[PDB]
């Protein structure tokens, strides 16, 4: 069981599998209607439910209080 | 699945089953919008959800928070009843 | 025999004023090296104290059974000897690991005489081999205000003594209050002490503890930012979370209030 991160323009889906590249483009079909990894053309120790792995930038988080640092 | 927007426009899509980890959403509950919460927070909060229902019925890892975003994580927690 | 022992130990202040302005010395010591001052804390007479520090009295003199006058105060429970004490540098870490202060006062949950030794700069985690954390003290000895300050202050919820956790100890004792407070600060239900067990292991089959270490699954996220925005500060300075631009329910629950 592997936890994906399927990203392109604004959108994002957040999604398990186990299993083929080319299973999972049907996959993304079942959800956003259009038919059949980083700068190319995926494990439980790489790609976790807290820490998908990715398949337009989000928003960047406000600097750190003063009294949090160390 | 469900969509989930954020202030700043993304939009995530996850698995209805997953969300209804927050009381305030089951309760909403097609297309879900939040104005206050922006994407790099509601990305976590995403995660957090795979991450509650995966090990919710069994050795669990710890769950990663940067300092920089736990104020704004905690007022999304807070709203979102999870 | 000295006058100036005998009255220091019963809390006479004018037998004392009255022996100090006849000659009498105030640091003065038993083959013991127990000292009027040592007396005086003990029993908690803060009036005795005040004449004795104001008339020179020396305030880090080690007993022969390591004790010192900021020892005796812990176990008298007189906050207010104690707050006088660390007034005049009486140091807060004795060298003996058989009279520690702070594990003390915490084994008889002295808690104001806990929050101030860590206030003026104690270790609040000091470990000591035959003890453990004063967090593990209180716990085995079921002080529960003691508890509740030392994990405010930011004690480390999970060092205890040797391998066994205060979570464990907390088990052992069934104390479903304890238990609760624990994890609230994110104790550590999984880990296992020096004989193999996990902290559920060692619980009455009767107590509802079993299903609470059992249903408590993650924790909500709530709780996941709480601990981690506590995390970032040192210890007692968590107020500093007041300052913060934060709703004040929340501020509240960071707080544990
Ligand atoms: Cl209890």
């Amino acid at each position: 069981d592997v936890f994906l991160m399927i990203r392109r323009h604004k959108t994002t889906i957040f999604t398990d599998a186990k299993s083929t590249v080319f299973e999972l483009k049907r996959i993304v079909e079942g959800i956003l209607k259009r038919p059949p990894k980083d700068d190319q053309l995926f494990t439980s120790q790489t790609a976790r439910p807290q820490a998908p792995a990715t398949v337009e930038p989000f928003s960047s988080p406000p600097e750190l209080p003063d009294v949090m640092k160390p | 699945y469900v969509k989930l927007i954020s202030s700043d426009g993304h939009e995530f899509i996850v698995k209805r089953e997953h969300a209804l980890t927050s009381g305030t959403i089951k309760a909403m509950l097609n297309e879900v919008n939040f104005r206050e919460i922006p994407s790099h927070v509601l990305s976590k909060v995403c995660m957090y959800f795979t991450y509650k229902v995966r090990y919710t019925n069994s050795e669990i890892p710890e769950f990663p928070i940067a300092p920089e975003i736990a104020l704004e994580l905690l007022m999304a927690a807070n709203f979102l009843d999870c | 025999w000295s006058p100036m022992h005998e009255a220091a130990i019963h809390g006479h202040q004018l037998s004392l004023r009255n022996l100090i302005s006849q000659g009498w010395a105030v640091n003065i010591i038993t083959a013991d090296h127990v000292s009027p001052l040592h007396e005086a804390c003990l029993g908690g007479h803060l009036s005795c104290v005040k004449i004795l520090l104001k008339h020179g009295a020396q305030v880090n003199g080690v007993t022969a059974d390591w004790h010192t006058p900021l020892f005796n105060a812990c176990v008298s429970g007189s906050w207010d000897c104690v707050n006088l004490l660390l007034q005049h540098g009486a140091s807060v870490q004795p060298e003996s690991d058989l009279a520690s202060p702070i594990h003390e006062a915490a084994r008889r949950g002295h808690v104001e005489c806990v929050n101030s030794l860590i206030a003026y700069g104690g270790n609040i985690d000091h470990k000591i081999s035959h003890l453990g954390t004063p967090l593990y003290l209180a716990c085995e000895n079921q002080q529960r205000a003691c508890v509740k300050k030392l994990l405010e202050s930011g004690a480390d919820v999970n060092q205890g003594k040797g391998q066994d956790s205060p979570l464990h100890a907390v088990a052992r004792t069934a104390s479903e209050e304890l238990a609760c407070l624990l994890m609230d600060f994110g104790a550590d239900t999984q880990a296992k002490n020096a004989e193999g067990k996990r902290p559920v292991e060692l619980v009455p089959p009767e107590s509802p503890l079993a299903q609470l270490f059992l249903e408590r699954g993650p924790p909500s996220l709530m709780q996941l930012c709480r601990l981690r925005i506590r995390k970032c500060f040192g210890i007692q300075q968590h107020h500093k979370i007041t300052k913060l631009v934060l709703p004040e329910d929340l501020k509240q629950f960071l707080l544990h209030l």
